[PDB]
């Protein structure tokens, strides 16, 4: 007669949501906080393990948010405030040879600021995107910054870059994480092969919106990945298996200057242009965008009907923050016009140039009891970025737009393939034996 | 020869493997972190705690002295250890858990009485 | 029948739910929440260890080697064990404790050399 | 006779303190101090843990079954428990100590399954 | 009571009594009569027994 054996360390897990913790590799950003990582932690490939994933009710999407914002807002504590700014401004137009596509982008403006001393002010003259001020109260000259009506403008520290240093989730004991092989995997169901690993790849904390910049490529073909694809109130990630580059820049020599506003405050502005004044934009391969749209095509066409009709266009509205391309280049917020990449109808060494604006005063995360500025950056800046993947959504003929504005999409597409569960070492079964 | 490498292999293999899994269970900003130490601590110290209620204490396979009601699982010896993972086993008999605890636990108290009445 | 239910019957009773009362020892603002977690922990492993030192891991009955000095309470075996309450017992008996400990303690030394000898 | 009194004592004479020892294993302003209480807890349970891979749960003392290669030291008993302090053993053999420890985990396995065939 | 509101800062609300529609009449509380009688007769007879009775 068989009798109950125990056994423990059982190799047996359910899935758990649980606490996980960041780790690091090895002018201060995004670090401090998290422990050190293990060179080649382990991974181990559970050669006969099927396992069931489902990416969009995966809660280490949830912990990577809260961590890229909280630790956002830590950074900005020490810095100085923008409050004793909050004063009328008087702007005229810009006296330089500007071309018509800058012609009311940029405003000259006259302030009094505060000094080191309670009792003295002091009269600087700054420029300023049109963006981050608004005219009042029916006077032709008089400006206020645009975040002096809700919530105080805090200055972003100097020293401290934006840099996306590549930040690892890692579990603690008791827990594992579980990562997907397949290569053909669309974000849920089962996954034929499924290794065990300690903590998952660095993922890049980029912040964007339309196109997604410098993540993962795929490893063979375009991937599709939606929550429920015939439902158009969702977004599609579309996770490309080539990059495109896209080449941007602000071709503008500026010079910036400082002034205490304090007690060891310092303000930093654009003080004067050197040079014409241009507008800042980014330069996309006509060939490889059109390559790459075709292949998303031949994609939806799996979804969608075959022989159909895919059309891109621009979004058709929102604001400035949801409408354009929104990224950090060399510590300045763009927000560049896209609507020369998504304007095509796609039936059964030249360059596209998108246009970009620049805005100082941000609210980053899609709150209201928050400003920053960010201080301008003396010089003339250029970067180049890979896209990685689309952010795409949709209204015969299916029409797709470039969504994004919701940040837990841009974790979703790093980290839909980690799962994670908790070991669970004790149980029982029948074994010949008796005490 | 990893961590739950055995986990796609047979009971009857992975049972082998009981020291690789037990080696790791164990090892305001900084405040989930020490949670995440915390209930570590606590979901081991929980199994070792059954482990010793059940007589099992010290030892990774144990054997008892209650018997196993086929109405768990009445599958037979070559099947439930060469032809299921542990994953699978969880499974079929994951109802029928909170009774055979519960059975262990009684069994090792009248275990206990048993034997201080000899030791007398 | 749950906890402490036994708390009010004779010792000889509530020698019987000893698995009851064990089971129930484990599990800025909110920090006071891991401190309280980690002094359970911290008295539970104390328990466990003196446990062992005396050379009763495992079990919840253990019986040892020290004889009763009549001086720390001469009653005889049922007007302690149906007749008295644990309550009552404690309180009996608390100043002579941690003579009772120190006496496990060296008992249990002289028992592990004895063992040590014999196997070889 | 207090904590580590006998570090500088010969092993044969060390090895009569070891609950001296074991005893003093347990027990923003404050996080720091709640954090050392939690990793004192941590390296208390990895000791408990390999203790009972090993087979050694509950006792200061274990023998095993895994035999001594010369080649980890060639000295002979009236050297090793009579001159050398712990400390200077700890230093000697301190390379081949994973090596150790990993036969000892092999041995208890090994140990385990033959008995569960022994209770068949 | 008519609230109104202004900003005294960067979105910093200062929150007030603008004005009074109606009569202005004082806040008040209202205790049934006889039974806070035999409230209190209940709460001397127990006193009285740790009183003179
Ligand atoms: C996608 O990935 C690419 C590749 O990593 C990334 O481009 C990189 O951006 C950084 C930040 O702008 C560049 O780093 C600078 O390079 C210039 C070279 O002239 C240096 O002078 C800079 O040093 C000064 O500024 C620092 C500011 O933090 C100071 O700390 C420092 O002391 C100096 O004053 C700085 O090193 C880097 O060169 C490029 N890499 C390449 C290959 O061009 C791109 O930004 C990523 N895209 C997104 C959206 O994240
Ligand atoms: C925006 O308005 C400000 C204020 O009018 C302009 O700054 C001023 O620019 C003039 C012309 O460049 C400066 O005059 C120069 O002064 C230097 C010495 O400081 C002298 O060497 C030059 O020969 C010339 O006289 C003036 O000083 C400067 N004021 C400040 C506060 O710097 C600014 O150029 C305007 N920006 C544009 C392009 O509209
Ligand atoms: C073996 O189990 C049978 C069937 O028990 C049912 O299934 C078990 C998994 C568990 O859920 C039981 O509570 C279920 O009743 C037992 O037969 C029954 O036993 C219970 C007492 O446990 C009794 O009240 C019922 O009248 C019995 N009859 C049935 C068929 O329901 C059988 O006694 C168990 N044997 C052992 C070894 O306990
Ligand atoms: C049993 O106890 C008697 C009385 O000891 C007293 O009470 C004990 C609880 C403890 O507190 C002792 O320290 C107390 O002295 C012991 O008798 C005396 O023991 C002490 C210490 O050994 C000794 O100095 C006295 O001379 C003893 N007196 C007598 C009357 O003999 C007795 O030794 C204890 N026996 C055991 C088994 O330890
Ligand atoms: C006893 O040890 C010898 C050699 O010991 C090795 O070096 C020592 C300093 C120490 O680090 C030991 O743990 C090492 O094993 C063993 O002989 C060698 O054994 C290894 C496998 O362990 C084998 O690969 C070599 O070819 C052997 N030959 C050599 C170089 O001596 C011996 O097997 C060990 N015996 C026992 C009983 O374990
Ligand atoms: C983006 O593309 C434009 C258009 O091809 C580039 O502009 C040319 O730059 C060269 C070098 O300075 C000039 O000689 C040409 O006359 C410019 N073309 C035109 C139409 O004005 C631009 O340099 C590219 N750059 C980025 C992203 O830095
Ligand atoms: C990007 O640029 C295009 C122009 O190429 C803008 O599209 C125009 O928008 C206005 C409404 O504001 C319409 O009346 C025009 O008919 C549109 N033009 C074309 C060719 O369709 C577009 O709004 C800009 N988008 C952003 C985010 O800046
Ligand atoms: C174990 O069972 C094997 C298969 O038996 C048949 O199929 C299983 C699924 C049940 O439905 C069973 O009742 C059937 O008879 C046998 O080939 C094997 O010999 C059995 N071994 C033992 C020890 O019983
Ligand atoms: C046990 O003893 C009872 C009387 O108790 C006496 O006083 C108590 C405080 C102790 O000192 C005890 O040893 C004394 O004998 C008797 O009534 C009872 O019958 C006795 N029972 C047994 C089992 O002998
Ligand atoms: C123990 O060893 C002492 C030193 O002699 C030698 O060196 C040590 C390392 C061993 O290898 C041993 O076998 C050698 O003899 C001796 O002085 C002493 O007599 C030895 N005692 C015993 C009990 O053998
Ligand atoms: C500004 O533009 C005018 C033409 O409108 C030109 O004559 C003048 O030289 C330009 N100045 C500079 C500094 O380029
Ligand atoms: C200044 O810019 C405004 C547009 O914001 C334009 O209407 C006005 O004519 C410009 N004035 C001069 C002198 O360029
Ligand atoms: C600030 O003023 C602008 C004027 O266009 C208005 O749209 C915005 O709602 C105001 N914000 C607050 C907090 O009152
Ligand atoms: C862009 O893709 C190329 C492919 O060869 C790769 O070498 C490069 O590092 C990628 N750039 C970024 C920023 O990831
Ligand atoms: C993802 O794969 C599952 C496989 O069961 C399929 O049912 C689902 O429609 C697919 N969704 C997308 C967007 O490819
Ligand atoms: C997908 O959307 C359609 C919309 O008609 C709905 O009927 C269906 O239940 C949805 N399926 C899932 C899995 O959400
Ligand atoms: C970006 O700049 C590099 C030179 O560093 C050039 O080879 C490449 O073609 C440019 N890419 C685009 C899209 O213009
Ligand atoms: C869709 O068209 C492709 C050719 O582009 C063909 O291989 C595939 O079989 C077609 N699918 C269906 C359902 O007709
Ligand atoms: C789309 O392309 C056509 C080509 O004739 C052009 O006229 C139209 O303005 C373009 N639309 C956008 C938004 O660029
Ligand atoms: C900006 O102008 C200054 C003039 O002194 C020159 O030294 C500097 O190199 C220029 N920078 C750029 C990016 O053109
Ligand atoms: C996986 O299953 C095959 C039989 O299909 C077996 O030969 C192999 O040994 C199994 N792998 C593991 C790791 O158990
Ligand atoms: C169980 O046995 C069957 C026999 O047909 C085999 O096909 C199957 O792969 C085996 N499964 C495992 C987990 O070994
Ligand atoms: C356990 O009970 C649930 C009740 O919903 C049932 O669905 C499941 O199949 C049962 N599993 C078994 C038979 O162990
Ligand atoms: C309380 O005392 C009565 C009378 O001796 C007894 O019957 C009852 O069982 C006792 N209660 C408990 C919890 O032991
Ligand atoms: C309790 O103790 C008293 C006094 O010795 C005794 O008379 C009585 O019989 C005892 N009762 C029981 C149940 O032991
Ligand atoms: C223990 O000692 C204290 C102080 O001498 C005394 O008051 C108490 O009664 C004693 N209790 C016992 C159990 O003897
Ligand atoms: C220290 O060494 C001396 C011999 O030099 C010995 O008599 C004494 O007992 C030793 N003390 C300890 C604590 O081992
Ligand atoms: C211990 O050390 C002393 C002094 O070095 C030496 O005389 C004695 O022989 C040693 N005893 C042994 C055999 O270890
Ligand atoms: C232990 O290892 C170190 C580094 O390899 C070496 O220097 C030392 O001699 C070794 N000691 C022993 C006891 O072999
Ligand atoms: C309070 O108002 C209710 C309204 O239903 C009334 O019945 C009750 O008597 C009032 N209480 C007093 C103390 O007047
Ligand atoms: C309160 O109780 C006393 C009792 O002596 C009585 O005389 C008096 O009239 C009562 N008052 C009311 C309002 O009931
Ligand atoms: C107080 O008076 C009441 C009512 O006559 C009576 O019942 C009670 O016993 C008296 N208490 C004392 C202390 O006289």
């Amino acid at each position: 007669n068989l009798w109950v054996t125990v056994y423990y360390g059982v190799p047996v897990w359910k899935d758990a949501e649980t606490t996980l913790f960041c780790a690091s590799d090895a002018n201060v950003w995004a670090t401090h906080a998290c422990v050190p990582t293990d060179p080649n932690p382990q991974e181990i490939h559970l050669e006969n393990v099927t396992e069931e994933f489902n990416m969009w009710k995966n809660n280490m999407v949830e912990q990577m948010h809260e961590d890229i914002i909280s630790l956002w807002d830590q950074s900005l504590k020490p810095c100085v405030k923008l409050t004793p700014l909050c004063v009328t401004l008087q702007c005229t137009n810009v006296t330089n040879n500007i071309t018509d596509d800058m012609r009311g982008e940029l405003k000259n403006c006259s302030f009094n600021a505060t000094t080191e001393l309670r009792n003295k002010r002091q009269k600087v003259y700054s420029l300023f995107y049109r963006l981050d001020i608004v005219p009042m109260v029916d006077l032709w000259t008089n400006y206020r910054l645009i975040n002096c009506n809700t919530s105080a403008i805090t200055q972003a520290c100097p020293k401290v870059s934006f840099e996306p240093i590549p930040i690892h989730y890692c579990a603690p004991a008791g827990f594992a994480i579980l990562k997907c092989k397949d290569k053909k995997f669309n974000g849920t169901g089962p996954c034929p092969s499924v290794s065990t690993v300690q903590c998952t790849h660095g993922i890049k904390p980029v912040v964007s919106t339309q196109l997604l910049l410098n993540g993962s490529l795929a490893e063979e073909e375009v991937i599709i990945r939606s929550e429920n694809i015939t439902n158009n109130a969702k977004n599609i990630l579309v996770q490309l298996n080539t990059p495109v580059q896209i080449n941007c820049t602000r071709p503008n020599n500026n010079t910036v200057k400082s002034i205490r506003i304090g007690p060891g405050q310092a303000f930093y502005y654009t003080g004067d242009i050197i040079g014409d004044i241009r507008q800042a934009h980014c330069n996309v391969s006509k060939a490889t965008w059109n390559e790459t749209l075709g292949k998303v095509v031949k994609q939806l066409r799996k979804h969608f009907g075959n022989n159909t009709i895919i059309r891109f266009a621009q979004s058709s509205g929102g604001d400035l923050e949801v409408t354009t391309h929104s990224f950090n280049c060399g510590g300045e917020f763009f927000y560049c016009n896209t609507s020369g990449l998504f304007n095509s109808t796609w039936i059964s060494n030249d360059s596209i140039t998108l246009p970009c604006r620049i805005k100082q005063i941000i609210n980053m995360w899609q709150r209201i009891g928050q400003a920053m500025y960010a201080p301008p950056i003396q010089g003339v800046i250029r970067c180049v970025s890979n896209i990685t993947g689309l952010i795409l959504t949709r209204d015969t003929t299916e029409t797709f737009r470039p969504g994004g504005g919701d940040m837990r999409d841009n974790w979703r597409s790093e980290l839909y393939k980690y799962k994670v569960v908790k070991i669970e070492p004790l149980g029982v079964a029948p074994t010949r034996c008796k005490r | 020869l990893g961590f739950l490498g055995a986990a796609g292999s047979t009971m009857g293999a992975a049972s082998m493997t009981l020291t690789v899994q037990a080696r790791n269970l164990l090892s305001h900003w900084g405040i989930k972190q020490l949670q995440a130490r915390v209930l570590a601590v606590e979901h081991y110290l929980r199994d070792q705690q059954l482990l010793g209620i059940w007589g099992c204490s010290g030892k990774l396979i144990c054997c008892t002295n209650v018997p196993w009601n086929s109405s768990w699982s009445n599958r037979n010896l070559s099947e439930i250890w060469d032809n299921m993972t542990w994953l699978q086993w969880d499974k079929e008999i994951s109802n029928y858990t909170q009774i055979i605890y519960g059975l262990l636990e009684e069994s090792q108290n009248q275990q206990e009485k048993n034997e201080q009445d000899l030791l007398a």
